[PDB]
RNA sequence: GAUUAGAGGUCUUGGGGCCGAAACGAUCUCAACCUAUUCUCAAACUUUAAAUGGGUAAGAAGCCCGGCUCGCUGGUGUGG
RNA sequence: CCGUGGAGCAGAAGGGCAAAAGCUCGCUUGAUCUUGAUUUUCAGUACGAAUACAGACCGUGAAAGCGGGGCCUCACGAUC
RNA sequence: GUCUACGGCCAUACCACCCUGAACGCGCCCGAUCUCGUCUGAUCUCGGAAGCUAAGCAGGGUCGGGCCUGGUUAGUACUUGGAUGGGAGACCGCCUGGGAAUACCGGGUGCUGUAGGCUU
């Protein structure tokens, strides 16, 4: 029903996105962008793995959701129902145009709204893992076959970082130790020594 | 301690009638209100056009006027003496203002005459302190601080030790 | 094709800049421009009486006339193959003296001062401004610490 | 019978082969378009 | 809950307003209309005389707008009326009256041109405006800068524009905003101007006072009392303060009194202080909590 | 102006239930809400903000003096 | 009580505006008569629109001032 | 040291809370016969001087928010000019020059003009 994606692989206009100016855009494919047991801390999910373009390119916001069921299902196969946390981080925000032909021609040729598609530069994370220290290989072949339902050349990363943070594994322990950095959720909030004291008395009362 | 002149008082009361609807109503009820203010209030017009009460754009529905100093006070006893100087805790506002409604007003001291009916009315207090008028004063206008507003439990405690009445909770 | 409008492509243009916003300062209505002086052109959108086409925004001109409010000046277009220098009048708030004249003033007082002194002290002095002259012959010391070596370091993804 | 509709890809070199030239400047610039009473000042001043 | 209106990017992208539009004292829309001159006048100063009504004085100055800030040339204070006879009243219509018929001397005097424009030597409260004589300097003029005062008809600015025009200086007005223009006749009642210049709108008052009750005219004229001022000499005394300040309008300054260089006000700390103090909080809290547990 | 996700608060309301005659009295909750965070965006968004670029100046038509005219502006042979 | 404009300024949009350019009153007809100069499209021609002046009669205000249409960008027409 | 009148630059000056203010001053404050204006002497206008720093205001404080100014990010992003450079392309590397912006980490928290006071 749709075009090949070969006919929207480049980054050839500039960002169309969805506005008061561009209606009537049919929604995008993907509505979910992370899945698992997305309801944990952060000390239980200290391994993190990434895949990263190597292609400046558009992927599709099908593609997308795609390789995010297929990862799913390989996840929920392998390391458990709940032993890992997905996280697509691509949300599709170019819509791309058709001029369908049914006899004008070229004459009045502006796209119509067709679907979504997402930008991606070079050394761009596409999706990120977060799980368990022993599950290594297993993401990385969870990532490795998602690999496939893109475009393009990607890698994967195993990240020094900290699970879904900015900070370096290797002293986020001794960090969250010392109380510099207080957990949440799934992330941290960083405690830099600037506020009032009333907040530094509350944290270590 | 204390400071002499940083005590509380009243500084304006104002009074009220909203009758929704404009006519001999309305007059009738503008004059209940001058005799019982002992001056003219003035008419506010409806800021909007809604049906379901059945007003339009400016016209005149309602009847206000304000008081301050003896007239004030007298007018403000009258209205305490009515409701037997019983508030409630939620009758308080958290800028130190209160206030409160009579159903009719003849209760107060006011004698009933057939042609102009029955009007109720909202009684409502602005408490103030020396100096206040720095916040609407023209040249040089500014705050009136912290320490110096007035706070609802401030409020309470004014009420009930000048008037000598009780909040009933609610 | 586009529009003729006077005002076409100028939001950014003669917009107010962030947080400068409101009353003009008074500075610039309490300044002086005579006849002859070098003046530079910035439209402000604060006042709309007097404002300078936008084809003149950053140009400089030369006053020749000077009004109750306003200012006429003389200031070159490139029109196509030629420039023409024709004036126009602009109220005051939409110029400014430019410092590019004031700085050869300053130069051409003291340059003058420094040639009628040592006139008769015989000595020689150079008031040509010469370009920046390639470096002369000069030691560094070294303090017994030696240089340390740089190498490239090596690649290491981060993404 | 479509055609191109506008162009400058000759203009520039047209301008130069004969070169942009800065309006002639020159001493004692014309009086038009002067404040028409310090003007009128002028001419009294000059006048006697 | 509710949004709160004081937020981080409010404060980002909050903009403050003139330090004079802050404190309220200046109103800058008035202010560009009339100290502004006009671009082919060039430097030519443009006077303008600043009155401003104080709680307990009154001041008159003249001044004249420059890019660094402007200049005052001669200025006069109502509390310097007790040197001239006007022991108490120092904010009245009359004081307002006195101060700026001194400011206006005072500027001749210093300006050299006293013997020309003398003005109206004998008040009158009526319309009167000086004119340029041939063959000597100019008079000068001026326009009054009434401030974010209320311009309605009796105003001791215009009070002290009169006490100036009957100096000598030359500044338009017109007689519709003196005390004595009647609204609805349209029509002005120099004789009323003229009571109220010399002060009589006080004197009937305390005569009233007289008629029924005698503290409350104590309270509210305590210090006449103790001046020993009574109605009938106002006259008289605002007379001789007049011809006092036709004498002698020229000022002397205070002589300087050496200062023993004593800080009143507590000096800003330093950054060592503030780090130092900061530190001994977090050491004494922890010693506190230690036990405390 | 779009946009994902979890954290902590409350009754500010609504939704499933629960003890309750009822009670913001109480139990979970799901929510909308608020406060800090977090993922991803803008040709017709922007606090910031390049490189390339567009004017103007680099003296004799300039500087420094002395003096005249003016019906303009003028506290002032003031300003121009 | 808080409230930097998140409203309004006839209309599209953009810019601009807080003792105002917004809201409410008071008084008025500078939307008037007249010669020139200049800008915008430009050939550097018209029309249209606009900008500084100048000369009279005025309006308003205590006054400085402001005003010869609409806060600016558009709302219009040769020869015979 | 500091204030008042008029200001210039318009947050290093704003915002929130807390502490201190000698003298002058600025204020709060006391009244409505006259001037003037309101539903209301609340505001404005007018006539005063019993009381008070309570408030405004001034100075100071906050591991304060903001703002201003630096370091880091970073020779990174981007970019003038060049090649019969690589690559199927998408794009990337090099040569010749210029060179940013968040997060994060430091420092600061009004200067000043004229006139007139107080600190006898
Ligand atoms: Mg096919
Ligand atoms: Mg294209
Ligand atoms: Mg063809
Ligand atoms: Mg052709
Ligand atoms: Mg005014
Ligand atoms: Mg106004
Ligand atoms: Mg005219
Ligand atoms: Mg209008
Ligand atoms: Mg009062
Ligand atoms: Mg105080
Ligand atoms: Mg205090
Ligand atoms: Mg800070
Ligand atoms: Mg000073
Ligand atoms: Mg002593």
């Amino acid at each position: 029903g749709r075009r090949p994606a070969r006919c929207y692989r480049y980054c050839k206009n500039k960002p169309y996105p969805k506005s008061r100016f561009c209606r009537g855009v049919p929604d995008a494919k993907i509505r979910i962008f992370d899945l698992g047991r997305k309801k944990a801390k952060v000390d239980e999910f200290p391994l993190c793995g990434h895949m990263v373009s190597d292609e400046y390119e558009q992927l599709s916001s099908e593609a997308l959701e795609a390789a995010r069921i297929c990862a799913n299902k390989y996840m929920v196969k392998s390391c458990g129902k709940d032993g890992f946390h997905i996280r697509v981080r691509l949300h599709p925000f170019h819509v791309i145009r058709i001029n369908k032909m049914l006899q004008t021609g070229m004459r009045g040729a502006f796209g119509k709204p067709q679907g979504t598609v997402a930008r991606v530069h070079i050394g761009q994370v596409i999706m990120s893992i977060r799980t368990k220290l022993q599950n290594k290989e297993h993401v990385v072949e969870a990532l490795r076959r998602a690999k496939f339902k893109f475009p393009g050349r990607q890698k994967i990363h195993i990240s020094k970082k900290w699970g879904f943070t900015k900070f370096n594994a290797d002293e986020f322990e001794d960090m969250v130790a010392e109380k510099r950095l207080i957990p949440d959720g799934c992330g941290v909030k960083y405690i830099p020594n600037r506020g009032p004291l009333d907040k530094w008395r509350a944290l270590h009362s | 301690k204390e400071n002499p002149m940083r005590e509380l008082r009243i500084r304006k009361l104002c009074l009220n009638i909203c009758v929704g609807e404009s006519g001999d109503r309305l007059t009738r009820a503008a004059k209940v209100l001058e005799q019982l203010t002992g001056q003219t209030p003035v008419f506010s017009k409806a800021r909007y056009t809604v049906r379901s009460f059945g007003i339009r754009r400016n016209e005149k529905i309602a009847v206000h006027c304000t008081v301050r100093g003896a007239k004030a006070e007298e007018i403000l006893e009258k209205g305490l003496k009515v409701r037997e100087y019983e508030l409630r805790k939620n009758n308080f506002s958290d800028t130190g203002n209160f206030g409160f409604g009579i159903q009719e007003h003849i209760d107060l001291g006011i004698k009933y005459d057939p042609s102009i009916g029955i009007y109720g009315l909202d009684f409502y207090v602005v408490l103030g302190r020396p100096g206040f008028s720095i916040a609407d004063k023209k040249r040089r206008t500014g705050c009136i601080g912290a320490k110096h507003r007035i706070s609802k439990e401030e409020a309470m405690r004014w009420f009930q030790q000048k008037y000598d009445g009780i909040i009933l909770p609610g | 094709t586009n529009t003729k409008g006077k005002r076409r492509g100028t939001r950014y243009m003669f917009s107010r800049p962030f947080r400068k916003h409101g009353v003009v300062p008074l500075a610039t209505y309490m300044r002086i421009y005579k006849k002859g002086d070098i003046v530079d052109i910035k439209g402000m959108g604060t006042v709309q009486k007097g404002m300078p086409h936008k084809c003149y925004h950053g140009k400089t001109g030369r006053v020749y006339n000077v009004t109750q409010h306003a200012v006429g000046i003389v200031v070159n277009k490139q029109v196509k193959g030629k420039i023409l220098a024709k004036r126009i009048n602009v109220r005051i708030e939409h110029i400014k003296h430019s410092k590019s004249r004031d700085s050869f003033l300053k130069r051409v007082k003291e340059n003058d001062q420094k040639k009628k002194e040592a006139k008769e002290k015989g000595t020689w002095v150079q008031l040509k401004r010469q370009p920046a002259p390639p470096r002369e012959a000069h030691f560094v010391r070294t303090n017994g610490k030696e240089p340390e070596l740089l190498e490239p370091i090596p690649y290491e993804f981060m993404a | 019978a479509k055609s191109k509709n506008h162009t400058t890809h000759n203009q520039s070199r047209k301008w130069h082969r004969n070169g942009i030239k800065k309006p002639r400047s020159q001493r004692y610039e014309s009086l038009k378009g002067v404040d028409p009473k310090f003007l009128r000042n002028m001419r009294f001043a000059k006048k006697h | 809950f509710v949004k709160v209106v004081k937020n981080k990017a409010y404060f980002k992208r909050y903009q403050v307003k003139f330090r004079r539009r802050r404190e309220g004292k200046t109103d800058y829309y008035a202010r560009k209309r009339l100290v502004i001159q006009d671009k082919n006048k060039y430097n030519t100063p443009k006077y303008r005389m600043i009155v401003r009504v104080t709680n307990r004085d009154i001041i008159c100055q003249i001044a004249y707008a420059r890019i660094e800030g402007d200049m005052i040339v001669c200025a006069a204070y109502a509390h310097e009326l007790p040197k001239y006879g006007v022991k108490v009243g120092l904010t009245n219509y009359a004081a307002a009256y006195c101060t700026g018929l001194l400011l206006a001397r005072r500027l001749l005097n210093r300006f050299g041109m006293d013997k020309i424009y003398e003005g109206q030597v004998e008040v009158t409260g009526d319309e009167y405006n000086v004119e340029s004589i041939d063959g000597q300097p100019g008079a000068f003029t001026c326009y009054l800068d009434a401030g974010l005062a209320r311009t309605t008809t009796g105003n001791k600015v215009f009070g002290a524009l009169k006490g100036a025009v009957d100096g000598g200086l030359s500044i338009p007005h017109s007689t519709k905003r003196f005390p004595g223009y009647d609204s609805e006749s349209k029509e002005f009642n120099a004789e009323v101007h003229r009571k109220h210049i010399m002060g009589q709108n006080v004197a009937d008052y305390m005569r009233y006072l007289m008629e029924e009750d005698e503290d409350a005219y104590k309270k509210q004229f305590s210090q006449y009392i103790k001046n020993n001022v009574t109605p009938d000499m106002m006259e008289e005394m605002y007379k001789k303060a007049h011809a006092a300040i036709r004498e002698n309008p020229v000022y002397e300054k205070k002589p300087k009194r050496e200062v023993k260089k004593k800080r009143w006000n507590r000096p800003k700390m330093s950054l060592a202080q503030k780090k130092d103090r900061v530190a001994q909080k977090k050491a004494s809290f922890l010693r506190a909590q230690e036990r405390a547990a």
